C-alpha cells in the first residue's frame, strides 16, 4: 500500500530495468557464478569481449579486478552525426540509442576515468542533447489532437517525466467532448 | 470514489424558478410557494428536479452571464483571466451543465480553452490580499504532481 | 504599395459584412439631420464597432489591431467614408471610429506602465482632477487669388493624425504663390478642431499602499469634450504614443527625457463602482410598491444594516438626501430651498459611522473629509500660467458640490478662516471672488451634514443645554435640527447591542438607489389649502411654547415646516399634499426640540 | 440551509489531506468531530420524524397527492445528500491510519502502538479494534505466504552492497539475530545492504 | 576591439563546478518564464575575470554591454523573431565605505553602498532601438543605443544626400526602457561627529525596478561615473551612481521559498508559542508580562472586512504606556522599530502636526502644487510610535481624529481632494502630571480637559512603583550582567539554539502567517462575551451611583473580538476556541480592574 507514487515509477526503479541489460567488458581475473542466469567462465582471458550483464560487473569493479569498455557510439565523433540530421528535420528526433540518458549517469562513477580524453567534451556533447530533445518535446505536446499521437524516439527518462500530466489533460477533456453527445 | 472534490462543488448554489405552485416550503411560513419565484438551488436536487415531472417543477433558467460574458472573455485571451472569482469550479460545473442541456456550442469553446491553459502549465513548470493567488491556485492540483515529478528527477539525476 | 496594400483590400471586402448590423444604421443617423436642417423653422459621426463582429471570423486580421495599431485605423478609415457617400449622394468629416468591447487582459491600471504594450490598444479608468481649458486648432485652410479668380488648398499635418509621423509643416500661414496675387483666404471653407488635455489620477483603493496616486494624461477630440466633470469614475481606451525629440534637438541632453507618454483615444463612458436605463417591469414594480402606506417606513429601516434605533435620524438622512425644491422668485431672490442637518454627540455613539456610507450611494456627490484649509469653496488663483498666457480660476470643491451632498468634520478643531466661508455659502447660494483677476458669480446648490463633538465630556446635562459647543451662532441659526445623540445605560438595552455587533462578522441597496433618482424627475405639488391649515396651527402652539421653554424658534424654521413635507410628499410620489405628511413634519420636531 | 455544515465539513476534510500529503509521511491526525456529527445528527432526527407525520397523513389527508410526493422527495433526498458526506469524511480518516499501520506493521516491538497522539489514542481506541483487526489482519497475511517474504517495508529498491551508515539518539543492545551488531552510542558502521532495513525503518540508525 | 565575445561565448556554456552545468541550467529555466536576466557567481570568473577586467578596468562602460551582445547569440541556440536583449546582475562582498573616498580612486570602478531608500519618482521612457528618416532624400537606418557614458551617447549624424539635421524619430517601430531617479540616503550610524547626512541620485534598468519601498535597509552595487546637466563657477558635473544589481535583504509580492515554511510549520505545531515569545522577544526587560502580551498581539494584528454593504469595520488595536520615568516605556519602543516590517519612529513633540499627514508646495518646473509628504502614506501595514500627550495642544489631537478610527484621510488643500488609503497602527508612550500624584489623588488629571482621545483607544496599561525588597535585588543583579561582562550575552546564545528565538528568525514569520491565513471566531463564543459584559457595565454601573465619574463606551467590546482574533492569528487555526478566549479577557479583565482603582 504505497498510496504515495502509484500512478506512475519513482526515478530509481527506472534505473532498475535498465541495468539488468548486458555489456562487454574486458576481463582480467582467473563454482564462480550459479546465479539461475550465470554463464560463468573458466579461468578467464583478458584481451576479449563477453557480453555480461552489467549490474554485476559494477560490482565486479569496486574491487577493481576488470575494466569495462565503452558502447560503440559514446565517442565525440560519432555523436555529431546525430545532431546534423536533427536539426535539418525540424519534425521529430532521428537515431536514438533509447537509454542513454541512465546510461551515462552511471557511467561516470570510476567508469570515466577509464576512457581516453573524454572530460571536458563528453559532458559538452550530452547535455546540449537534452534540451534538444525537450526543445522537440514542446513543439509537439502544442499540437494535441483527440485520442492519437506520435511519438516515436523518446527516452525512458521523458516518459518518466511525460507522463503524470499528460494524461489527466486528455482525460478530463475526454468527458467533455463525450459528454457532449 | 466518495469523489471530495466535488460533492462540494455541487454544494454550491444556482438561481432559478417555478412552474407550479407547491405547498411544500423548508425556507419560513407561508407554506405555498408561489409559482414563478426566483430561487436560490443547491446544484443536488435540482439537477434531478429538472427531470422528474412530462413538465418539470422548476423552471430551469440559464445563467447566461456564465455563458455570454464569459465566453466572448475567453474567446480573446487564455492566458491571465478570471477563471476563478466567477466560480470556484470552472471545470464539473462546466460538466454537469452540458448534460442536460446538451449543446455543442460552448462544448467546443471550453475545449479550446484547456490546451492553452495547459500550454502555459507545462512550460510554467520547470525550476496578493484575496484575489490573485487563486488564480494561481486551481491550475495547483493539476500539476501540483507534475512539477513534483521534476523535483525528484532532477535529485537522482544530479549527485 | 502592394504589400502593405493589399491585406488593406482583402479587407476591404472583408469588413463589409461586418457591418451588416450596422450599414443601415450609419445612414439612419443622418438622414432625419439632413432633414430637420432643411426643416428647422446635431450627431457626430460615431461608428461603433464592437469586438464580436470582428472576433467570430477573422484571425490575421484581429490581432493585427491588438499588436500593431498602426498600419489598420486609416486603413478602416477611407474604406468607411465611401459607404457614406455610395449610400448618400444625392441631397447637397472623416467618420473616425470609436471600437467598443472587451479586451482579454489590458485593464492597465497606471500606477503599471507596460514593458509588453507600448503603443498598442490600451483601457484606463480612474479619475480625473485637472480639466484643462478649450483651444481650437486649424487642419487645411483654403486659398483663393483674387486676381484670375483662381483658388488654392492646403492641409496642415500636425501630431494630430494620431498614426503617422509626417514630416510636419513648421509653419502658420504661408503668403505669395507662385503668381503675382495677393492671396485670399476663405475662412468659412477653412476647417477647425479642437484640443484638451485632462490629467487622470489614480482609482485610490485599487492601488496597493506603497505609494502616492500617479498619473497620466489623454487628448480627446470634440466628439467628447465637455463631458468630463472634475470628479467622475471615467473609463477611456485609445492609442498608447509617444512623441518629442528625446536627445538630439538639444545638445549634450544629460538627464531629460524625450519620449512624452500621451494618449490620443476616444469614446469614455462614466461608470458606477446618470445613465440607469430601467425597463417597463422594475419601473412597474416600483409603482406597484408605491402602492403600499408604509413603504416609508421600510426605508428607513432598511438603511443601516449595522445600528440599533435612531429612527427618527434614519428617516432625516433619507428626508435630506432625497432633497427638497426651491422654486426661484421671478425677479426676485429666491429663498432657501436647501436642507441642511447637524449632529452632535458624546463619542463613539456611531456620529460618524453612518456618514461615510452616504458616500457610497452618494449618486455623484463627492465630498471632503473637512481638513479646513483654504479651498473648500473657493479657488485660490491657481492658474499654473496655462502655457504662457492663458489664467484660470482653478474650481476648489464647488463644482462637485452642485446639487450633490458634502459631509465635513470637526468644527470646533478648526481655525477661524473656514467659518468665515461657511457663513457665505450658506446665506447666499453662490460665492464671489477677485484675488488677483475676475469677479465671477459662480452658482452652487450645496446642502451640507455636519459631525462635531462637545467640550466638556458629558457636561450637556448639568449646565445649559445651549452653548454646549459655543461656536458662533451664525451657524446655528442658518442650521434647523441639532440632533442630541444620547448613550443612557439600560440592561436590555446594551444587552441588544451586544449580539448585533456579534451576529455581524460573517430592501435592497441598489433598488434604493434607483427610487430615489426616479424620485429627482417628478413633478412637486406645493399646492394644498388643507395641509396649509393645520401647520400653521401646529406652528402657533409652539410658538406659545417656544419662548417660555428650551429654545427660541425664528420664522425661517417655516420654510423648513413647508419643505419636510414637501420632500415627505416626494417619497410618496404623488401631486396632492395630503394631510399625512404633516404629522410626521411636527412630531420630527417634537423630539428634535424635546 | 440543509446540509450546510456537512459543507463546512468536508471543506475541513480538504485541510487533514493537504496537510499530511504535501509535507512528510508523519500524521499527526487532527481529531475526530463528534461535536460536528452530532449536529447533523440532531437534523437527521428531526428530519426523520418529519416525514413519518407525513407518512401518517398520505393515506387519510392529502391522499397521495402529488404535492407530497415531491414532498417526499426533497425529504429523501436531503437525507442521501448528507449521507454521501458523513461516509466521504469516514473513509478519508480511516485510509490514513492504514499507512500507518503498514509502514510500521511490526518491526520492533508491534503492540507498543503507544507513546503515540494520547490525545487522540482515545479517539482511535475505538478505532484500535478496527486498528488491530488490521494488524491481526497482516500477520497472518506475513505467515499464510508459502515462503518467507519481507511485507514490512523495503519499498526503495536496493542499489550496492557496503553502505556506511551513522548512528545517534540510541542505546542498549538490540539485533539479536543475523549476528549482533554491539550498537553503542553515537558510533558508525560499515555493513552489508539488507540487514540495516528493519532498523532505518525502525528509526534507530540515522543517516545513509 | 572584438573577439572578447569568442572569449565569453565560449565561457558560459561550460562553466560548472563538479557535473551540475548550471549556467545552462538556469538560462533554459529563465528564457522560459519572461524575465530575460543572468546572475555571475564566484572566483574564477574572478580568477579570469579580471584577467578580462584587466582590460575592461580601462572602461566599464562600454565592454560591460559587450557582454551583453554575446548572450543574445547563444540565446538563439536555445530557440531552436521576438527577441530581446538582456541585462545583467553583479554580486560581490567586502566591505562598505559608506560616503567618504568619492572623488580620488573612484571615478568608473564598482562600489558597493548601504543606504536607506527614501523617495521614488514617478516612471519614464528612453528608446533602445529607432528608426530614422531622412528628409528629402529619404534614407532609412536604425541605430541602438544602449550603454551611457542620462542621453546622447551618439548623435545623428548629416549624411543620408539631402539637407543638413535631416534625421527625425518615428514611433513605429521602436522599444523603451524606463529610468528611475530614485533618491537614496545614507544610513544614520556610521560617520557620527558633528556633521547632517548627504544624498545621492541613481537610475536603473526595467527588470530591476520596482523593487524597493522607501523605509528600508538595502545595499546596492555599481558604477560611479558622471553626467552634465546645464540646468556656478568653473566647468564642473555631478555625482551619481548607475546601479546594476540590488542584492537586498528582504521587503520588510509574497512570493519565497519553501524550506522557510518548513520549519514554520514544524514550530508551529509545538504549542508553547505563546509563553516562549515573552521571554525571547525581549532579552533585556525584566518581566513585565502584562506589557509583553500587548505587543505581540499588536504587531500582527486582525483582519479587514469589506463585507457586502457599504460600511467596514476596522481591524486593528491601539495601545498606550503612561506611568513613571524609569520603567521602560521608553527604550521599549525602540525596539520594536527593528522587528517590525515597516516602521518609522517620529517619537517627539508632534513635528508640526498639520505637517504631519500632508504638505504641498511650489514646484521648481511648472510651478504646480502636487503633493509630496507624510509620516502616514509611508507608515501603511505597519506600526507608528510618538510620545509626549501631555504639552501637545495645538494640533496633534486634531490630526490624529481623523486619522483613526476609519483611516481614510482626504487632503483639501489647494489642488486635490483625493482619499488616499490609509491601514496604520499607533503606540503611544506618554506622562501623567508628574506621575505619584496621579495615583495619589482623585483619579482624573490625565489629559487637560479631554477624554474623547481616551475612548479612542482600547487598551490602557498603568504601571507604579513598588517596594518589594527581593524583585529590585534580582533586578540590581539583572542589569549588571547585560551591561558588562556580557555574560548573558553567552547564556542566551546557549539557550538560543535549542530554545530562543533570534531577531532577524521573528521578523521573516510573522509577514508570513499574517500573509497566509485568515481567522474568524466561533459561534460557541458568542454566548461567552455576552455574558461578560452585561456585568463588566454593571461593574461600572455600580460606580457612578458612587459620584464617581472620569472611561468605558462600547469601541473596547468590539477591540477584545479583534483581541481574541490576534492570538488566532498567532496558532494559524481558521477558528477560535474558548481556552483561547478566556486567556483572553485574562489580559483584559486584569486592565479593567485598573481603570477603576
Ligand atoms: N450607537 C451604536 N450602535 C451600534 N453600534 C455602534 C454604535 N456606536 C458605535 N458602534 C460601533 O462602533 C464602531 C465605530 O463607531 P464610530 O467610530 O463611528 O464612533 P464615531 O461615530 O466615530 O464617534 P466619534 O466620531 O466620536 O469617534 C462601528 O463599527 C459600530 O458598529
Ligand atoms: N524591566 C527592566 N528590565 C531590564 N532593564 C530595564 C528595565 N527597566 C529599565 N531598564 C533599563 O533602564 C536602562 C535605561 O533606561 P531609562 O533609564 O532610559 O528608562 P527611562 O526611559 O528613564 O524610563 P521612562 O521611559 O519611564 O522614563 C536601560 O538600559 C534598561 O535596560
Amino acid at each position: 500500500l504505497p498510496a504515495h507514487l502509484q500512478q506512475t515509477f519513482s526515478p530509481e526503479e527506472i534505473q532498475f530495468i535498465v541495468e539488468n541489460e548486458p555489456i562487454k567488458i574486458f576481463p582480467r581475473i582467473t563454482w564462480q557464478l550459479i546465479t539461475t542466469d550465470d554463464k560463468a567462465l573458466n579461468n578467464m582471458v583478458a584481451m576479449r569481449s563477453t557480453e555480461v550483464v552489467l549490474w554485476i560487473a559494477l560490482l565486479l569493479k569496486q574491487q577493481s579486478k576488470c575494466s569495462i569498455v565503452a558502447p560503440q557510439w559514446l565517442t565525440t565523433k560519432e555523436l555529431d552525426r546525430k545532431i546534423q540530421y536533427e536539426k535539418t528535420h525540424p519534425d521529430r528526433f532521428s537515431e536514438l540509442p533509447w537509454n542513454w540518458l541512465v546510461l551515462a549517469r552511471i557511467l561516470f562513477n570510476k567508469a570515466k576515468d577509464d576512457f581516453h580524453d573524454p572530460i571536458h567534451e563528453l559532458r559538452g556533447k550530452i547535455q546540449d542533447l537534452r534540451e534538444i530533445r525537450q526543445i522537440k518535446v514542446l513543439k509537439g505536446l502544442k499540437y494535441l489532437n483527440e485520442s492519437h499521437l506520435q511519438l516515436d524516439n523518446l527516452s525512458l527518462l521523458e516518459i518518466n517525466e511525460l507522463r503524470p500530466f499528460i494524461t489527466e489533460i486528455m482525460d478530463k477533456l475526454r468527458e467533455i467532448h463525450t459528454a457532449s453527445l | 470514489y466518495y469523489d471530495i472534490d466535488d460533492v462540494l462543488a455541487d454544494g454550491t448554489e444556482f438561481p432559478c424558478k417555478f412552474q407550479y405552485d407547491i405547498p411544500g416550503l423548508g425556507y419560513n411560513p407561508g407554506r405555498p410557494i408561489t409559482k414563478n419565484t426566483k430561487l436560490s438551488l443547491p446544484l443536488w436536487l435540482a439537477r434531478i428536479l429538472a427531470i422528474v415531472g412530462p413538465v418539470p417543477f422548476v423552471e430551469l433558467l440559464p445563467p447566461d452571464m456564465f455563458s455570454t460574458k464569459v465566453m466572448n472573455a475567453i474567446k480573446t485571451d487564455p492566458v491571465a483571466l478570471d477563471l476563478h472569482s466567477i466560480n470556484s469550479h470552472f471545470f464539473s460545473l462546466a460538466i454537469k451543465w452540458i448534460m442536460l442541456f446538451s449543446e455543442k456550442e460552448l462544448a467546443n469553446v471550453v475545449s479550446e480553452l484547456l490546451l492553452q491553459r495547459a500550454q502555459e502549465l507545462n512550460h510554467h513548470a520547470s525550476s496578493t490580499s484575496t484575489f490573485l493567488l487563486k488564480l494561481e491556485e486551481m491550475e495547483k492540483e493539476i500539476y501540483k504532481k507534475s512539477h513534483e515529478s521534476y523535483k525528484d528527477t532532477k535529485r537522482w539525476m544530479f549527485k | 504599395p502592394d504589400a502593405v496594400f493589399g491585406d488593406r483590400v482583402r479587407r476591404f471586402q472583408e469588413f463589409l459584412d461586418t457591418f451588416t448590423s450596422y450599414r443601415d444604421s450609419v445612414r439612419s443617423i443622418q438622414v432625419y439631420n439632413s432633414n430637420n436642417a432643411a426643416n428647422y423653422n446635431i450627431l457626430p459621426h460615431r461608428i461603433i464597432i464592437s469586438l464580436d463582429d470582428l472576433r467570430e471570423f477573422d484571425r490575421s486580421f484581429w490581432s493585427g489591431i491588438l499588436v500593431e495599431p498602426a498600419y489598420f485605423i486609416p486603413p478602416a478609415e477611407k474604406a468607411l467614408t465611401d459607404l457614406a457617400d455610395s449610400m448618400d449622394d444625392v441631397p447637397h468629416h472623416p467618420w473616425k471610429l470609436s471600437f467598443k468591447g472587451s479586451f482579454g487582459a489590458h485593464a492597465l491600471s497606471p500606477r503599471t506602465l507596460t514593458a509588453q504594450h507600448l503603443n498598442k490598444l490600451v483601457s484606463v479608468e480612474g479619475i480625473v482632477t485637472k480639466t484643462s481649458l478649450v483651444r481650437p486648432k486649424l487642419i487645411r485652410s483654403v486659398h483663393y487669388a483674387a486676381k484670375t479668380g483662381r483658388f488654392h488648398y492646403r492641409d496642415y499635418t500636425d501630431a494630430t493624425t494620431t498614426l503617422t509621423t509626417r514630416i510636419p509643416t513648421p509653419a502658420i500661414y504661408p503668403t505669395e504663390d507662385t503668381e503675382g496675387n495677393k492671396l485670399t483666404t476663405e475662412y468659412g471653407y477653412s476647417t477647425f478642431i479642437d484640443h484638451q488635455r485632462i490629467t487622470v489620477q489614480e482609482m485610490p483603493e485599487m492601488a496597493p499602499a506603497g505609494q502616492l496616486p500617479r498619473s497620466i494624461d489623454v487628448i480627446l477630440d470634440d466628439d467628447l469634450v465637455d463631458k468630463t466633470k472634475p470628479g467622475d469614475r471615467v473609463n477611456v481606451v485609445g492609442v498608447f504614443k509617444s512623441l518629442g525629440a528625446g536627445g538630439m534637438n538639444q545638445s549634450n541632453s544629460n538627464t531629460l527625457i524625450g519620449f512624452k507618454t500621451l494618449i490620443l483615444g476616444n469614446t469614455v463612458y462614466p461608470l458606477h463602482a446618470a445613465r440607469q436605463m430601467l425597463t417597463d417591469f422594475d419601473i412597474r414594480n416600483i409603482n406597484k410598491l408605491s402602492k403600499k402606506k408604509d413603504i416609508f417606513d421600510i426605508l428607513s429601516q432598511s438603511l443601516a444594516p449595522s445600528i440599533y434605533g435612531h429612527d427618527h435620524i434614519k428617516k432625516a438622512i433619507l428626508l435630506m438626501l432625497m432633497g427638497g425644491v426651491e422654486k426661484n422668485l421671478e425677479n426676485g431672490s429666491h429663498l432657501r430651498g436647501d436642507i441642511n442637518i447637524l449632529m452632535v454627540g458624546d463619542p463613539s455613539t456611531a456620529k460618524s459611522q453612518l456618514l461615510r456610507f452616504v458616500l457610497n450611494t452618494a449618486s455623484l456627490a463627492i465630498a471632503t473629509t473637512g481638513r479646513g484649509s483654504s479651498g473648500v469653496g473657493l479657488t485660490a488663483a491657481v492658474t499654473t500660467d496655462r502655457e504662457t498666457g492663458e489664467r484660470r480660476l482653478e474650481a476648489g470643491a464647488m463644482v462637485l458640490a452642485d446639487r450633490g451632498v458634502v459631509c465635513i468634520d470637526e468644527f470646533d478643531k478648526m481655525t477661524d478662516v473656514d467659518r468665515v466661508a461657511i457663513h457665505e455659502v450658506m446665506e447666499q447660494q453662490t460665492v464671489t471672488i477677485a484675488k488677483a483677476g475676475i469677479h465671477t458669480t459662480l452658482n452652487a446648490r450645496c446642502s451640507v451634514i455636519a459631525a462635531a463633538n462637545p467640550v466638556f465630556g458629558q457636561y450637556d446635562v448639568n449646565r445649559d443645554p445651549h452653548q454646549n459647543i459655543a461656536l458662533p451662532d451664525s451657524l446655528l441659526s442658518r442650521f434647523d435640527l441639532l440632533f442630541v445623540v444620547t448613550d443612557d445605560i439600560n440592561e436590555i438595552r446594551d444587552r441588544s447591542i451586544s449580539e448585533h455587533v456579534l451576529r455581524t462578522h460573517r430592501v435592497t441597496i441598489p433598488f434604493l438607489r434607483k427610487y430615489v433618482q426616479y424620485a429627482k424627475e417628478r413633478v412637486i405639488p406645493q399646492l394644498t389649502q388643507e395641509a396649509i391649515n393645520v401647520i400653521v396651527k401646529n406652528y402657533t402652539d409652539l410658538r406659545n411654547d417656544d419662548n417660555t421653554k428650551k429654545s427660541p424658534i425664528t420664522a425661517r424654521t417655516l420654510e423648513t415646516l413647508i419643505r419636510l413635507a414637501t420632500a415627505h410628499a416626494k417619497v410618496r410620489l404623488s401631486k396632492t399634499v395630503n394631510k399625512v405628511d404633516a404629522k410626521v413634519a411636527a412630531n420630527l420636531l417634537r423630539f428634535a426640540l424635546l | 440551509m440543509y446540509g450546510d455544515l456537512g459543507n463546512k465539513l468536508v471543506l475541513e476534510a480538504k485541510r487533514t489531506k493537504q496537510l499530511y500529503a504535501r509535507s512528510n509521511q508523519d500524521v499527526n491526525l487532527p481529531m475526530y468531530h463528534e461535536d460536528i456529527i452530532r449536529n447533523i445528527l440532531k437534523e437527521v432526527s428531526n428530519l426523520r420524524k418529519n416525514t413519518e407525520y407525513l407518512k401518517e397523513q398520505q393515506q387519510l389527508g392529502m391522499l397521495d397527492d402529488k404535492v407530497a410526493k415531491c414532498q417526499y422527495f426533497v425529504t429523501l433526498l436531503c437525507m442521501e445528500r448528507n449521507k454521501r458526506c458523513l461516509l466521504a469524511y469516514q473513509r478519508l480518516r480511516t485510509d490514513i491510519l492504514d499507512s500507518m499501520a503498514w509502514n510500521n506493521n511490526g518491526l520492533d516491538l508491534m503492540s507498543s502502538i503507544t507513546f503515540s497522539q494520547q490525545d487522540t489514542n482515545n479517539l482511535s481506541h475505538q478505532e484500535q479494534e478496527y486498528l488491530k483487526e488490521y494488524c491481526d489482519l497482516i500477520t497472518d497475511l506475513k505467515s499464510g505466504d508459502l515462503v518467507d517474504i519481507d511485507l514490512s517495508g523495503s519499498l526503495v529498491p536496493p542499489s550496492d552492497v557496503f553502505i556506511d551508515v551513522r548512528v545517534l539518539k540510541d542505546a542498549g543492545e538490540i539485533q539479536t539475530e543475523y549476528g549482533v551488531f554491539n550498537l553503542i552510542k553515537d558510533s558508525q558502521f560499515f555493513v552489508r545492504q539488507s540487514d540495516v532495513e528493519r532498523l532505518i525503518q525502525q528509526g534507530y540508525l540515522q543517516k545513509i | 576591439n572584438t573577439e572578447i565575445i569568442k572569449s565569453f561565448k565560449n565561457f558560459i556554456l561550460e562553466f560548472r563546478l563538479d557535473s551540475q552545468f548550471i549556467y545552462r541550467d538556469q538560462l533554459r529555466n529563465n528564457i522560459l518564464v519572461k524575465n530575460y536576466s543572468l546572475t555571475v557567481n564566484m572566483e574564477h570568473l574572478i580568477g579570469y575575470n579580471e584577467d578580462i577586467y584587466k582590460k575592461l578596468s580601462d572602461e566599464p562602460s562600454d565592454i560591460i554591454p559587450l557582454f551583453e551582445t554575446a548572450i543574445t547569440q547563444v540565446a538563439k541556440r536555445i530557440s531552436i523573431n521576438s527577441l530581446p536583449t538582456f541585462q545583467l546582475i553583479l554580486n560581490s562582498n567586502a566591505n562598505q565605505i559608506p560616503l567618504r573616498d568619492l572623488d580620488s580612486e573612484h571615478v568608473s570602478k564598482i562600489v558597493r553602498l548601504s543606504g536607506i531608500i527614501i523617495s521614488t519618482s514617478v516612471l519614464s521612457s528612453r528608446a533602445t532601438y529607432l528608426s530614422i528618416m531622412c528628409r528629402n532624400c529619404r534614407h532609412t537606418t536604425s541605430i541602438t543605443i544602449n550603454n551611457f557614458n542620462t542621453g546622447n551617447t551618439v548623435s545623428l549624424p548629416r549624411s543620408c544626400n539631402c539637407g543638413p539635421d535631416p534625421y527625425i524619430i518615428i514611433h513605429e517601430s521602436s522599444k523603451f526602457i524606463d529610468q528611475q531617479f530614485l533618491k537614496l540616503q545614507e544610513i544614520p550610524e556610521l560617520v557620527p561627529v558633528g556633521e547632517m547626512p548627504r544624498n545621492l541620485t541613481m537610475t536603473c534598468d526595467r527588470y530591476l525596478t520596482n523593487k524597493v519601498i522607501p523605509g528600508t535597509r538595502v545595499t546596492i552595487v555599481g558604477i560611479y561615473s558622471i553626467y552634465n546637466s546645464k540646468n556656478s563657477g568653473v566647468a564642473i558635473r555631478t555625482p551619481y551612481i548607475k546601479i546594476l544589481g540590488i542584492q537586498s535583504d528582504v521587503e520588510t509580492v509574497t512570493m519565497f521559498t519553501e524550506e522557510e515554511e518548513e520549519e514554520f510549520l514544524q514550530l508551529s505545531r509545538n504549542p508553547k508559542l505563546y509563553e516562549i515569545l515573552t521571554n525571547s522577544i525581549a532579552p533585556s526587560i525584566f518581566g513585565n508580562e502584562d506589557i509583553k502580551k500587548a505587543i505581540v498581539c499588536l504587531l500582527m494584528g486582525g483582519s479587514k472586512k469589506i463585507l457586502p454593504d457599504g460600511m467596514r469595520l476596522r481591524g486593528d488595536i491601539n495601545v498606550l504606556l503612561l506611568g513613571d520615568p524609569g520603567t521602560a516605556k521608553s527604550q521599549l519602543l525602540k525596539f520594536v522599530e527593528k522587528v517590525s516590517p515597516i516602521a518609522v519612529y517620529t517619537s517627539g513633540k508632534g513635528s508640526s502636526a498639520a505637517g504631519l499627514t500632508a504638505s504641498v508646495q511650489r514646484d521648481p518646473m511648472t510651478r504646480e502644487f502636487y503633493l509630496e509628504g507624510g509620516a502616514m502614506v509611508l507608515a501603511d501595514g505597519g506600526v507608528v510610535c510618538i510620545d509626549e500627550f501631555d504639552k501637545m495642544r495645538d494640533e496633534d489631537r486634531v490630526a490624529i481624529h481623523e486619522a483613526m478610527e476609519q483611516q481614510t484621510i482626504s487632503i483639501a488643500k489647494a489642488g486635490i481632494t483625493t482619499v488616499l488609503n490609509s491601514r496604520t497602527s499607533v503606540l503611544a508612550a506618554a506622562n501623567p502630571i508628574y506621575g505619584r500624584y496621579d495615583d495619589l489623588k482623585s483619579p482624573g488629571d490625565n489629559i487637560d480637559f479631554q477624554t474623547t482621545i481616551l475612548s479612542r483607544f482600547d487598551m490602557i496599561f498603568i504601571v507604579k512603583d513598588d517596594h518589594n525588597e527581593e524583585r529590585d535585588i534580582s533586578i540590581a543583579n539583572h542589569v549588571i550582567n547585560i551591561h558588562t561582562g556580557n555574560a548573558n550575552a553567552m547564556q542566551n546564545q546557549q539557550e538560543e539554539n535549542g530554545s530562543e528565538i533570534s531577531i532577524e528568525k521573528m521578523k521573516r514569520y510573522i509577514t508570513y502567517c499574517r500573509l497566509k491565513c485568515a481567522p474568524r471566531l466561533s459561534p460557541q463564543a458568542a454566548e461567552k462575551l455576552s455574558s461578560n459584559f452585561v456585568t463588566i457595565r454593571k461593574q461600572l454601573l455600580i460606580n457612578e451611583l458612587e459620584s464617581t465619574e472620569r472611561p468605558i463606551t462600547i469601541r473596547q467590546l468590539e477591540a477584545i473580538i479583534r483581541i481574541t482574533e490576534s492570538l488566532a492569528k498567532l496558532e494559524l487555526s481558521p477558528i477560535a476556541q474558548e481556552r483561547h478566549v478566556d486567556e483572553a479577557i485574562r489580559l483584559f479583565q486584569a486592565s479593567t480592574m485598573d481603570a477603576a482603582s
